[PDB]
């Protein structure tokens, strides 16, 4: 009776943006990113990719409630670098890693078949 | 109101208007009073003193400033080139950025005096 | 070179040039609305601390337009008092409040029980509460302010 | 179309001027308006006249 | 007769919690019924928050009449009672 | 069980005014004596000038005054706590305010409670 529709976990409403970025003025060069219709699958990947960058000084995420499909990320970088650029570099790096992983898997599957 | 207008000046709150306008105008008034060519007495006494000083020192032109009692926030610039010249009175308005004389903004009293002398030289 | 303390020239400020000396130095808070306005924008105060053998002389400046012609003066700033107004920072070294508040100590004085302004909560500034009735806590609030200022001074390795 | 009645407004049989004066006074009473003082909260604000 | 002169008032000079709750409720109801506000509201809209702001600045125009067990009473203004 | 925790107030004053280090105190003994004596006559439970009111007021605060005098003794203040003038005045004001806040409120339905 009060159960939400299951497609609401991944279908984005028209008036709800996929991504909202606000600065965190408490510390310098920090932003707060709100991801809509996402969960731990993207969050943990992005967090542990960003945590290995020398110019990233802080990265974390939290899912506030399991009944709502969203998470919020906090990202803080060095003075020279901007946090959004670090996020873009992380996304590109993971895409490249997945590309070479898929290539090697296809090669090995063709070899063994 | 969210927007306050004082002439061409635009402000966003009462405190901003106060600090940017009234304090600066008061500072300009204090600078005008502390200037050597100022006299706070009545206009007739200012004219008499200017006439006497011009008669005694007719080799130079003398200019003095006084309060505009009829128009608040203004000043009368009375200058007499020589005893044979009639006393001419000019209007100076106390603005936050300085003093407005002949549609020209002068940041300080000395700059105002220099501009007045330059205008007199150009008009001569 | 004595350090500089910058106050908000706004009339709504609880700390103004009229009562800054009696508050920060003497430890007694008086209502600035009832006190007459101070004509001088520069004042000198003395702070006695257990961290230092000798009293420290500090300069209090209300308006930085006529006193900060040189960039080296900003190196002496150890505290900034703001009223949550954006227009305070038009002529400052960092016209954006955020960078200024990460690079300088910001203090906001409010009466106890009043709601914090939205801009104040979004900035990195300390909040100090003065009770409307009880007057014994003024020394405690002044001690918190001076603890922050002395921590900044020791971190800057100032010589006195 | 307001005057839907054929009232005999003959000048010799109708008091035109009194009707005009009464109608003008009724418009001058429809011009009446309500007004009240303003209250502002500010430390340097005082509800005083210019001379005050 | 039943009124008690202001010089010999012996009740507590502090606003109790019941008086604070009742005063806030009454002032919020009056504000929600279009009563003039005596403080400058920046962006506040909730009547209870405006009433709390009025209370913090001692601008609530209400009087508390405290009843003694014998029937007499003392009148205290909201602006002369200490509120924490 | 008594009101106004004195140990907490004393350690709060020590933390606030940095009462560490072997620095000598400027708190004179008559100041201590008169401050404690005056504090023990401002703990108002009942208001009024009637003699019965004063007798009831003195009766109601006997145990608490014993506690305060036992803690805020001259030798104890000078040696164990090492208060200074500002700390002493802060402690006195705090004790008075907290005692005022611990009184029962008229209108309480203490029978049902």
């Amino acid at each position: 009776m009060n159960a939400p529709d299951r497609f609401e976990l991944f279908i984005l409403p028209d008036d709800v943006p996929k991504l909202k970025i606000t600065p965190d003025s408490r510390v310098p060069n920090c932003i707060i990113i709100k991801f809509e219709r996402e969960d731990h699958t993207l969050a943990n990947l992005l967090r542990e990719e960003l945590a290995l960058y020398p110019d990233v000084t802080f990265v974390a995420y939290k899912v506030e409630h399991p009944l709502f499909a969203n998470f919020v990320m906090r990202l803080q970088t060095e003075e020279g670098t901007r946090p959004k650029q670090a996020l873009e570099r992380a996304c590109a790096s993971i895409i490249n890693k997945l590309k070479t992983l898929d290539h090697k898997f296809n090669e090995e599957w063709n070899i063994k078949n | 109101g969210r927007v306050l207008l004082v002439g061409k000046y635009r402000y966003h709150d009462l405190d901003e208007l106060l600090v940017e306008y009234v304090n600066n105008v008061a500072n300009k008034v204090e600078l005008m009073v502390s200037h050597d060519k100022f006299m706070s007495d009545s206009l007739d006494y200012v004219k008499e003193w200017l006439e006497r000083y011009s008669k005694a020192n007719g080799n130079r032109s003398h200019y003095i400033f006084t309060f505009n009692r009829k128009a608040p926030g203004w000043f009368f610039l009375l200058f007499k080139l020589n005893p044979t010249s009639e006393i001419k009175i000019w209007n100076v308005k106390a603005l936050p950025d300085g003093y407005l004389l002949a549609n020209n903004v002068y940041p300080d009293t000395n700059s105002l005096c220099n501009g007045f002398k330059t205008l007199m030289s150009s008009r001569r | 070179k004595e350090p500089i303390i910058v106050l908000s020239p706004a009339a709504s400020s609880l700390v103004r040039m009229s009562n800054v000396k009696e508050f920060l130095q003497e430890g007694k808070f008086l209502d600035p609305s009832k006190e007459p306005a101070s004509s001088s924008n520069l004042l000198a105060i003395q702070r006695k601390s257990s961290r230092f053998k000798t009293p420290i002389k500090l300069l209090v400046v209300d308006n930085v337009e006529k006193l900060f012609t040189k960039s080296e003066y900003w190196d002496r700033v150890v505290a900034i008092v703001t009223t949550g107004k954006d227009w305070q920072f038009k002529n400052y070294k960092y016209k954006d409040p955020q960078i200024l508040f990460q690079k300088f100590n910001g203090f906001y004085f409010k009466y106890k029980g009043d709601a914090v302004p939205a801009s104040v909560k979004s900035w990195n500034v300390k909040v100090l509460d003065i009770d409307r009735v009880e007057r014994f806590s003024d020394r405690q609030v002044v001690e918190q302010f001076w603890d922050t200022v002395e921590n900044t001074l020791v971190a800057k390795r100032y010589k006195s | 179309q307001v005057a839907g009645l054929n009232v005999n407004r003959n000048p010799k049989f109708w008091d035109i001027e009194s009707e005009n004066r009464d109608r003008q006074e009724e418009i001058d009473k429809q011009r009446e308006e309500s007004r009240e003082s303003r209250v502002i909260k500010h430390p340097f604000f005082h509800n005083m006249k210019s001379k005050e | 007769e039943l009124a008690i002169l202001k010089e010999e008032r012996t009740t507590t000079p502090y606003l109790t919690k019941y008086e604070r709750a009742r005063i806030l409720g009454t002032r919020a109801l009056q504000i929600s019924m279009n009563a003039p506000v005596l403080v400058d509201i920046e962006g506040e809209t909730d009547p209870l928050q405006i009433a709390m702001k009025e209370l913090s600045q001692r601008k609530i125009p209400l009087v508390i009449r405290r009843y003694l067990p014998d029937g007499s009473y003392e009148d205290w203004g909201c602006d002369e009672l200490i509120v924490d | 069980p008594l009101p106004v925790n004195l140990r907490r107030i004393i350690q709060n004053a020590q933390q606030i005014f940095h009462l560490d280090r072997a620095k000598a105190s400027d708190l004179t003994i008559p100041e201590i004596i008169h401050g404690v004596r005056d504090l023990c006559k401002k703990l108002f439970v009942l208001r009024g000038e009637n003699e019965l009111i004063k007798e009831a007021q003195q009766n109601a605060t006997s145990l608490f005054q014993c506690l305060v005098r036992a803690r805020l003794a001259t030798r104890r203040i000078l040696e164990e706590f090492r208060l200074n003038r500002d700390a002493f005045e802060w402690v006195l004001g705090t004790i008075e305010a907290q005692f005022q806040r611990s009184l029962v409120h008229p209108g309480e339905m203490v029978g049902v409670i």
